[PDB]
């Protein structure tokens, strides 16, 4: 079957009022030789989606193809119908779920961990997770890997039911997500100081922001807490 | 009736559509003549681009099968085109199987095979064109090998095609009778596309600039194809003559 | 097109049968005259070769007399080539069964298969049917000896004394008067050669 | 095991150990894992030699044609062909290739294709297991864009370290020069810098 | 005789009259036009509007081939849909091996073998359309014209249907007006100058002008269809030299 | 695309004529005339080589191709038929009884092999005959020394002496006159100038005039010495100097 | 002539006689008439019976929600191209979460007609077809050719004795477009169409078929006393 | 365990002054159960003698196999099988089932009548040839008849001193094994006569 | 099994012992582990020796195939490709070693491949079970630009090093020279040294020391008549 070879760490994301904000650090790392840094591992499609993908680079690229068929397949014969019936997140999402699901039923699975967001051409908040378990759900916040696990609480602890999204603004979301890619990285091995992070705006569409670095490690303790138990 | 126009059997023993390959030939009226060098080998061909609104530089004869192997080829556009697919495959698959690059003389069997195949399949057709692969083996010097519409091939020191080969085929015999030396054995490439193209000139009677000439040049390893500022310096090396 | 050439070959005529084995049987009959002639206690099998010369090599050629086992023989009449395709498919066939049972096949079904490759190519297709006949000779306990002619239709029958080839007509007639139960082997040598000796059309019977 | 490719000024130098091992036994000495595929690209081989023996000459075959019906291959447009292969066909060829090569145009590039495989380009890469040592030297004593003599020496010089901390590694450099003058073969001794 | 009822099969002709036929029907398509530019290149149409009850700007024929492709035609409507959709699953197997996007000189020869195919036997009948195609990739302006034969070169100019006279004379004054070559912004005015006066030999029905254009910064190295602002200036120039 | 071509084109008249296959004849009828004598100790096949401009490489067009280096082969009618079959036996011969048995085939097999691929081509539609018809010459141990004539219908027949070609009908009979039982290689190769002479105007020089044998052991290119009783090649073209040396006694 | 048997074999004129044909096939059959306006779709088809035993025989089949066709000339080869459609909707409905579009469905069946006339001793299908929906990016009426000729348009009629109702539709081709927000108004102007192109077989309460969709109005076909309503 | 052993056996060959002499023991069991004393390991097609060796359903099969192909080649080539023709046949044939392959032995011996060469051969179940004149033997007591058949041979035996050699050979070797016994043939094979003698012997 | 390939200057001596072994049990003791893809390829097989010799003949004769089709001598190149892909196919499951040693016009040449199907250029290579014992002794004795005589001396030495500790070595030790455009010559033979103990005494059974069932003729020749 498939035997990990490259992947990536984690991708962290949240949802507020008019869209999305969707983080992830930048690694391929191959057991613990961290052999390539800076492999990015978000994707633009438009301006309207990004596609944000942990697991397998070998996997990666293989459905890096699939997203530009998806792209000038759209865009074949006239414009002015894709225009009016243009790539939602959900056209991605959709196409996408199909093709893993072939794979591995026949014991060959792509394997990766997807979460797709945007915001439609309706500006309704999109955000959905598929996986290589076939596991598919929208949820408020959603983080892969690593980051379901340590990230996410904080971005949990801010929105908790989908009466919050509206409460929350883009300024306010965008503060969570910095303030939890610092503890990331404090606490997790398989980290890389590069990271890139977008924000999609139904009213000002993808400003990306690349190779933004983490803050200063805190080593307060370092300095007074000695040893490791009885002895020194 | 339909004896024609399948490739079964003809009552005089030849195919009707093998001739018809040969008439259809005729058609372009461009002439491409190869001769060999002690060194190189080299293909001069007439080169006609009539008005501006096709795009000169486009204009073409030649077909590079492998980094070595060039192909010139005499008649219809279209069906040259096919037949260079086919040929660029067939060298490729040889290298893989065989670890080596195929031979000018390989090359040619294999599709002298192929022509066979479709002159006694109904449906399939004889191509309208003539394949001529030159080259430069690595160790057998020179190479030149035609092959016709019917499959029958031999190789060659110097041969001519084009509706107006009669008068060039002519003047190398004599050419080559009075030398003795069966092929120019200058070493020098230099010297022997000077040769070429002069002696074109003799033989279908009409002077050429270098907009009407297109040369292409093959020595071992490699085929490579003469810009247009080298070619005007070979005229000057001509006039001076 | 295509279709021009094509006029639906394989079609009976009012009769029912079509024409082309009715050509075909022309093309073999063109062939030496053969005969066979059942007996008590064997069978005899003469031909006479015709489309021949002496400068070809008749010391080792073969027309005619193929070995198919020890107990089965054939002697042909058509095209050299057309024989040839059905003398090794029988020869396989007989051999897929002798492995299978252990036991010879019977006579009667090896001529039935051979039959059914002659009967495909006029059901469908459109090929021309096969133009040979053979003389099938063979023994088994069951019905002792057992003598078969088989024709390009494909039918096949029994008999006890034919032939094919030239002078079917002459050579049949004499046969008949000649044909008695308490024949041997040793008559039926004599009796073909004296049938053979007036129905060549070479020179002399050599 | 050590194989890298290293850009500078002019373009790029590829240098390779020759020691191959079978077991504890050393089976050829004088392997070239430096080889030719195109004029001007050319492949490092490590991991199984059967698996990356076998797909040299599938590329090699496909390469002829690029050439021929739609121009040169790139490095980028060569190295993809092999990221292909490995991908599908990955638990049958366990293959790690570095694909390097100088264009006139687009200097020189180097793009690593893993077991897994995946195109990286990265202006320099190292692998394989007895230059695990290397990585340290390396990283901390690269300078940008070479001078042409300083990138000889640059990889003469780490190699040193290379083959006296691993067993399996050793022998002559073996070293291509892919620039502008085209393909320069350099091999030097093992002796001259292991004892100096 | 005889050779009129067989499909694409030597001749003492050679050319088959079947070929011949096919080019009949082209001749009767609308007029289609392409010219080379210096740093890019502009295809425009006549779209004869039969009715005013055709939707404008919505039967539009320029197909988009990859993201850099323009392909346009006349001759056989089906045939030119079909050539076309055929080249894309070809143009898409390319750009996974190669993981480029196809050259101008590649996506030339998927279109013609495919015609070709079809020339050598006579089960199979070969398409009816003149496309004209290119756009810019690494290596240039590529400006391209195929035949329904099988045969394509480079153009600085290229034409076809009824008014194909009209276009070329002029197409010859603008190569000699510019040795250079005329700038692919310029050159839009004068693309909407040949459309019209091409629109006299085709006069019996109304048309309307529709251009695209494919230029190495222009556009952005992108694909895209003249619209608004810069279609109306080119409305304006080409009517005014006319009167 | 439906091929309607399946259905036989080698159709019956109603006079049962195979149409296809006397037309084939007339191919053969063009051809250089070859010929084949068979001694006690060998055989001998002639023939003259296509004409070609001086200018052609004349090595390079032979129509006496090896096919086993105890089988070789020649015929007459057209050159292309003629190629795409010689593939075809030595193919055929290697798969089927060379990774079997390991051996070269005996030489009425390869004869009855090539046999049925003519029966096919001319009894299946849409396939023309081949346009040749073939001498094929060769040794074995079980049968001797062999000469068999192949012909377009794909009948096979032995002959102590044939021709085939331009004069095929003439040279039988010259040949049948100097036919004996006390036959040489020498005494045949003689007749064989003799007759070749007759049936050919051009001219008889050793670049042009192909003598090639079945008969002469080589342990010499044998290609390896290692047991001499090994046979090596039977076949040889004989070299143009000795060829020039027995064209003083034409 | 000769180029009526060989479908391989170009016409001198280019114009295969068979494709001349199926037109003639579109032109005896029933008359239906389309119309678009810029939020519904409305067709009109005359429904046909043998005799005054046969029942009356709707011809426009709703194909899916959005999606519906009427035919005109052959019945039988109707059926093909319409059980293809309804396959290839809910195919791509399914994967892409993409509903298949009006002017893509056109192109399917445009390279299908292609293939057999490409292959020789295949035939163009004898049949027209006016497929009409309604999507986000409008309404629409998609005329299918036998000659493989895709066009949008404002409105047509084919079958026989179309010309009545072509004069009507150029005529009323502004008013109908401004025409919007009001179903009902819409299919009343389609009534009035067809019975112009009628002369004897008068239209009743069931030899009128009647189909709309929009963007608030499902596809629905309307028959009997909805359609007393617009008469 | 092994499909060789299930009815083990043995078959030893040897050659002599223009003849060979091919034995074998005539004892079938299914494991302990020994049930047929009838039983032929030997066959013969013409002058190639063929002794089969391992698991009995799969001796039954490679006979009637080689019983097809054998008859074929008489008939088109007109012609016995030569000894080494028919070598080469049965290595090519093992070699059909690459992998799961046959898992029989055959011992080849014949006179190869168009020279008067005195030939025998082995095989394993993948087949390759084993090339020794002096003996080849094969199965389950393989080892036993080595010892014994290399010190009875003295290069160049007579017709009948090779008869005395074959016979105690055999013998004490089989009855010596488990799986072989219950009597034996000894094929005596010449160029002009072939004679057969079922040998009296303990049946344990 | 023991075998040497030594490239040298004139041509590429191959030399091999000839007991062959299945198990501890000596199948042959002796018969040529040397044998001919073609007369100027030849062979020798370690590993599976069943494996070998059906290899080289399944491959060889495509190589026939290619070499009468090109008109040119057999090429070592193109031999080496066509091995290196079968193996290959099953993903190198055959058992095959072959040192594949010999002359074509481009000049002479040795190479290994093993059962994955690795293959390496040598000046000198060694495969077999004795594959280290004889490499030693060649690795000492070796020098530049090798004549034919000096490649002689080595081939037979290496092989008679492995006799003394390679146990399935042993008897005869053949040597083939491969001359580049030159007759292979086979010095089958090249020594012999001295096997098997004449007899101490008889062992050879006076007449009449058997017990016979019975005996019939059985005939075997096609029937004849009486």
């Amino acid at each position: 079957t498939q035997q990990p070879i490259v992947t990536g760490t984690s991708v962290i994301s949240m949802k507020y009022d008019n869209g999305v904000i969707i983080a992830a650090d930048n690694l391929g790392s191959y057991g613990s030789l961290l052999r390539f840094n800076g492999v990015e591992r978000l994707i633009p499609v438009g301006d309207n989606t990004v596609v944000g993908i942990s697991g397998d680079i070998s996997d990666m690229q293989h459905i890096e193809r699939l997203l530009k068929d998806l792209v000038t397949e759209n865009a074949y014969d006239n414009p002015l119908a894709d225009a009016e019936e243009a790539l939602e997140p959900s056209y991605i999402f959709e196409y996408l779920a199909t093709v893993m699901y072939q794979r591995r039923s026949k014991m060959n699975p792509l394997w990766n961990a997807i979460i797709v967001a945007g915001v439609q051409s309706n500006g309704d908040q999109f955000l959905r997770y598929v996986n290589l378990l076939g596991v598919t759900y929208s949820s408020p916040t959603l983080a892969t890997g690593f980051g379901a696990h340590m990230a996410n609480p904080l971005l949990r602890k801010v929105v908790d039911r989908e009466s919050d999204i509206p409460k929350t603004t883009v300024q306010v979301a965008e503060e969570a997500i910095v303030n939890a890619m610092r503890v990331l990285y404090y606490r997790d091995a398989r980290s890389s100081r590069n990271f890139s992070l977008a924000i999609i705006d139904k009213n000002t569409g993808l400003t990306f922001k690349k190779n933004l670095q983490v803050e200063n490690m805190k080593w307060d303790f370092a300095k007074d807490i000695k040893g490791y138990g009885t002895q020194k | 009736g339909y004896d024609r126009h399948i490739t079964i059997f003809s009552p005089e023993g030849r195919l009707y559509q093998v001739e018809y390959a040969f008439k259809a030939t005729n058609q372009t009226n461009i002439n491409s003549l190869a001769v060999r060098g002690k060194d190189c080998t080299v293909v001069i061909s007439q080169k006609k681009v009539p008005d501006k609104l096709l795009d000169p530089t486009t204009v073409s004869y030649i077909f590079c099968i492998s980094r070595t192997i060039g192909m010139v080829v005499n008649g219809p556009i279209p069906d040259a085109r096919n037949a260079a697919l086919r040929a660029k495959a067939e060298a490729a698959e040889f290298r893989y199987k065989y670890g080596y690059d195929m031979p000018c003389d390989v090359l040619a069997k294999r599709m002298a095979n192929l022509s066979q195949i479709y002159t006694q399949r109904a449906y399939m057709r004889p191509l309208g064109v003539i394949l001529t692969f030159v080259s430069v083996d690595e160790e057998l010097g020179p190479s030149i090998y035609k092959t016709d519409p019917a499959g029958y091939y031999v190789g060659y020191k110097a041969t001519a095609t084009g509706p107006k080969q009669q008068e060039i085929t002519t003047n190398l015999e004599n050419h080559f009778k009075k030398s003795k030396i069966d092929h120019i054995n200058e070493e020098s490439w230099e010297k022997v596309v000077e040769f070429a193209i002069t002696h074109m000139i003799d033989a279908l009677g009409t002077e050429f600039s270098k907009n009407d000439l297109e040369v292409g040049v093959a020595t071992k390893d490699k085929f490579f194809t003469l810009s247009a500022e080298n070619i005007e310096e070979r005229l000057v090396a001509i006039a001076e003559q | 097109g295509s279709r021009r050439y094509d006029s639906r070959t394989t079609i009976f005529s009012p009769e029912g049968r079509l024409y082309q084995v009715e050509y075909a049987l022309e093309s073999i009959s063109h062939a030496g005259t053969a005969i066979g002639i059942m007996a008590s206690d064997g069978i005899v099998l003469a031909a006479e070769r015709k489309v021949t010369s002496t400068l070809l090599e008749q010391d080792t050629s073969t027309e005619k007399l193929y070995k198919l086992n020890d107990k089965i023989a054939v002697a042909v009449a058509g095209l050299t080539a057309d024989a040839e395709i059905l003398i090794n498919t029988a020869r396989i066939h007989a051999q897929n069964y002798l492995k299978t049972y252990n036991e010879d096949i019977p006579v009667e079904i090896l001529v039935r298969r051979l039959s059914d490759i002659k009967q495909g190519y006029t059901q469908h297709g459109g090929l021309r049917p096969f133009g040979v006949s053979f003389i099938y000779a063979g023994y088994d306990d069951r019905y002792g000896y057992q003598l078969y002619t088989s024709n390009p239709s494909g039918n096949y029958t029994g008999w006890k004394a034919i032939s094919v080839g030239a002078n079917t007509s002459a050579a049949q007639t004499l046969l008949q008067m000649d044909y008695k139960d308490d024949m041997k082997v040793d008559d039926a040598i004599e009796l073909a050669l004296k049938t053979l000796s007036k129905t060549t059309d070479s020179s002399a019977l050599t | 095991t050590s194989i890298m490719a290293v850009t500078f000024k002019d373009g790029v130098i590829l240098g390779a150990d020759s020691r191959t091992t079978t077991g504890a036994y050393i089976a050829n000495r004088v392997t070239d894992k430096l080889t030719r595929v195109h004029d001007k690209i050319w492949c490092c081989r490590s991991g199984s030699a059967a698996d990356t023996q076998a797909i040299a000459d599938i590329v090699q075959y496909h390469l002829e044609l690029y050439t021929s019906q739609y121009g040169t291959p790139s490095t980028e447009t060569a190295a993809s062909v092999f990221k292909e292969l490995c991908y599908e066909n990955k638990d049958n060829l366990t293959a790690g290739i570095i694909v390097a090569g100088y264009d006139d145009k687009n200097k020189g590039e180097v793009y690593t294709i893993p077991l897994g495989g995946s195109v990286h380009k990265l202006p320099y890469a190292i692998a394989g297991s007895g230059s695990t040592f290397i990585y340290g030297y390396c990283d901390k004593n690269f300078r940008e864009n070479m001078s042409k003599e300083e990138t000889v020496d640059f990889i003469k010089h780490s190699l040193s370290q290379a083959i006296k901390w691993d067993g399996s590694s050793g022998g002559v450099i073996r070293m291509v020069v892919l620039t502008a003058a085209g393909v320069e073969r350099l091999i030097f001794y093992p002796d001259e810098y292991e004892q100096l | 005789t005889g050779y009129d009822l067989s499909n694409s099969v030597f001749s003492p002709d050679g050319r088959n009259f079947q070929v011949e036929y096919a080019v009949k029907a082209v001749e009767n398509g609308t007029t289609s036009i392409g010219i080379k530019c210096n740093d890019g290149v502009v295809f425009a149409v006549e779209k004869l509007i039969t009715s005013k009850l055709l939707v404008p700007q919505k039967n539009v024929k320029i197909q988009v081939v990859d993201r850099h492709i323009g392909c346009v035609y006349s001759g056989l409507i089906p045939d030119g849909r079909h050539l076309v959709n055929r080249g894309r699953e070809e143009a898409a197997s390319f750009k996974k091996l190669y993981k480029t996007p196809i050259p101008i000189p590649a996506f030339a020869d998927r279109l013609g073998q495919y015609v070709q195919a079809h020339t050598l036997y006579n089960s199979v009948r070969p398409f009816g359309v003149s496309t004209i195609f290119g756009g810019v990739d690494k290596n240039g302006a590529h400006l391209y014209m195929l035949e329904p034969s099988g045969s394509y070169w480079g153009y600085k100019g290229a034409a076809t249907g009824k008014g194909r006279q009209s276009a070329k004379a002029e197409l010859e004054k603008l190569v000699d007006h510019h040795p250079e070559g005329l700038s692919a912004r310029e050159a839009v005015k004068q693309a909407a100058k040949i459309i019209y006066l091409a629109h006299e030999d085709n006069k019996e029905k109304d048309f309307e002008l529709e251009i695209s254009w494919c230029s190495l910064s222009e556009t952005n190295g992108l694909h895209k269809f003249v619209k608004g602002d810069l279609l109306q200036e080119a409305i304006d120039f080409a009517q005014k030299e006319i009167n | 695309m439906t091929d309607r071509y399946s259905f036989s084109l080698t159709t019956f008249s109603p006079s049962g004529k195979l149409g296809q296959i006397d037309y084939a004849l007339t191919a053969v009828k063009q051809g250089v005339t070859s010929l084949g004598i068979k001694a006690t100790n060998g055989v001998v096949i002639a023939t003259e080589k296509k004409s070609s401009s001086p200018l052609a490489m004349s090595e390079t067009l032979s129509k006496v191709s090896l096919l086993t280096p105890d089988i070789g082969a020649v015929y007459s009618g057209m050159g292309p038929d003629y190629r795409v079959l010689v593939d075809k036996s030595r193919k055929v011969a290697h798969t089927s009884y060379k990774r079997i048995y390991g051996e070269y085939p005996p030489t009425k097999l390869l004869v009855s092999e090539v046999a049925k691929i003519m029966q096919e081509a001319t009894q299946s539609g849409g396939v023309r005959p081949f346009g040749v018809s073939l001498l094929i010459a060769g040794h074995d141990e079980f049968n001797g020394f062999s000469l068999y004539q192949v012909d377009p219908s794909g009948s096979y027949f032995p002959w102590k002496a044939t021709a085939i070609g331009k004069g095929s009908v003439a040279a039988k009979t010259f040949l049948e006159k100097r036919w004996n039982d006390e036959l040489e290689l020498e005494d045949a190769i003689h007749i064989a100038l003799l007759t070749l002479k007759e049936s050919v105007e051009g001219e008889f020089n050793g670049d042009t005039i192909e003598l090639a044998i079945i008969g002469d052991e080589n342990p010499d290119l044998l290609g390896y010495t290692g047991i001499p009783t090994d046979k090596g090649p039977r076949f040889r073209k004989l070299t143009s100097q000795e060829i020039n040396d027995r064209l003083e006694a034409l | 002539n000769n180029y009526d048997g060989d479908t391989v074999t170009f016409s001198p004129t280019g114009r295969l006689f068979q494709v001349e044909y199926a037109l003639e096939a579109i032109k005896q059959g029933s008359v239906t008439v389309g119309l678009r306006s810029n939020t519904h779709a409305v067709l009109v088809a005359l429904k046909r019976n043998a005799d005054e035993l046969s029942s009356y025989q709707k011809k426009i089949i709703k194909c899916d929600e959005h999606m519906g066709l009427s035919l005109a000339g052959l019945a039988p080869d109707a059926r093909v191209l319409s059980n293809y459609l309804r396959q290839q909707c809910n195919y791509s409905s399914l994967v892409f979460n993409r509903k298949l579009a009006v002017e893509r469905a056109g192109h399917l069946l445009c390279d299908k007609a292609q293939k057999n006339t490409q292959s020789y001793g295949g035939r163009p299908y004898g049949v027209g077809l006016l497929i009409i929906g309604y999507d986000k990016s409008g309404a629409h009426l998609l005329e299918f050719q036998p000659s493989g000729n895709v066009t949008e348009l404002y409105g047509t009629a084919i079958g026989a004795r179309s010309q009545g109702a072509k004069t009507y539709l150029e005529r009323t081709l502004d008013t109908f477009i401004k025409i919007d927000g009001n179903p009902d108004e819409l299919i009343k102007a389609g009534v009035e169409a067809i019975s112009q192109s009628l002369r004897d077989e008068s239209l009743t309460v069931d030899n009128l078929s009647i189909a709309i969709v929009g963007k608030d109005t499902p596809f629905t076909i309307y028959d009997g006393e909805a359609v007393a309503k617009y008469i | 365990s092994d499909p060789s052993s299930i009815n083990g056996g043995i078959v030893v060959a040897m050659t002599g002054k223009d003849c060979v002499a091919i034995a074998c023991d005539l004892r079938l069991g299914s494991q302990s159960l020994g049930v047929s004393n009838k039983f032929e390991k030997i066959f013969h097609y013409g002058h190639v003698f063929l002794g089969i060796t391992g698991l009995a359903t799969d001796v039954t099969t490679l006979n009637e196999m080689f019983r097809y192909k054998t008859n074929l080649y008489k008939l088109k080539e007109e012609r016995a099988i030569e000894p080494e023709t028919f070598t080469q046949l049965v290595s090519s044939s093992l070699y059909e089932r690459r992998f799961g392959p046959y898992f029989v032995g055959p011992v080849v011996a014949g006179i190869n009548s168009k020279s008067g060469k005195p030939f025998i051969a082995g095989f394993d179940l993948i087949g390759c040839i084993d090339e020794a004149k002096d003996f080849i033997v094969s199965g389950t007591a393989s080892d036993q008849l080595f010892g014994m058949c290399e010190s009875l041979y003295e290069p160049n035996l007579e017709p009948e001193d090779l008869f005395e050699t074959i016979s105690q050979a055999l013998l004490n070797a089989a009855d010596r094994d488990a799986l072989s016994g219950w009597g034996a043939v000894v094929y005596i094979i010449k160029k002009d006569e072939v004679v057969k003698r079922y040998l009296k012997m303990r049946q344990d | 099994t023991t075998i040497v390939g030594v490239k040298f200057n004139n041509g590429v001596v191959i030399a091999a012992d000839t007991r062959s072994t299945q198990g501890p049990i000596v199948a042959d003791k002796n018969c040529a582990k040397l044998h001919r893809i073609s007369p100027k390829i030849w062979c020798a097989g370690a590993g599976t020796a069943a494996d070998t010799e059906a290899v080289t003949q399944l491959i060889g004769s495509n190589i026939e195939l290619h070499s009468l089709y090109t008109s040119r001598e057999p090429r070592v190149v193109s031999a080496l490709q066509m091995l290196k892909q079968h193996l290959f196919k099953y993903q190198g499951h055959i058992g095959a070693y072959l040192i594949v040693a010999g002359v074509d016009p481009t000049g002479s040449h040795l190479f290994s491949i093993h059962a994955h199907g690795s293959t390496d250029v040598g000046y000198y290579l060694s495969l077999g079970s004795g594959s280290l014992a004889a490499m030693a002794v060649l690795e000492s004795h070796w020098k530049q630009d090798l004549t034919k005589e000096e490649a002689i001396k080595l081939a037979s030495d290496a092989i008679q090093a492995g006799i003394w500790n390679d146990l399935g070595s042993g008897s005869n030790v053949d040597v083939c020279v491969m001359e580049i455009g030159k007759d292979a010559e086979y010095l089958r033979n090249y020594l012999t040294p001295n096997v098997r103990e004449e007899k101490q005494k008889s062992y050879k059974f006076p007449r009449g020391t058997t017990a016979v069932l019975k005996e019939s003729i059985v005939n075997i020749c096609d029937i004849q008549e009486e």
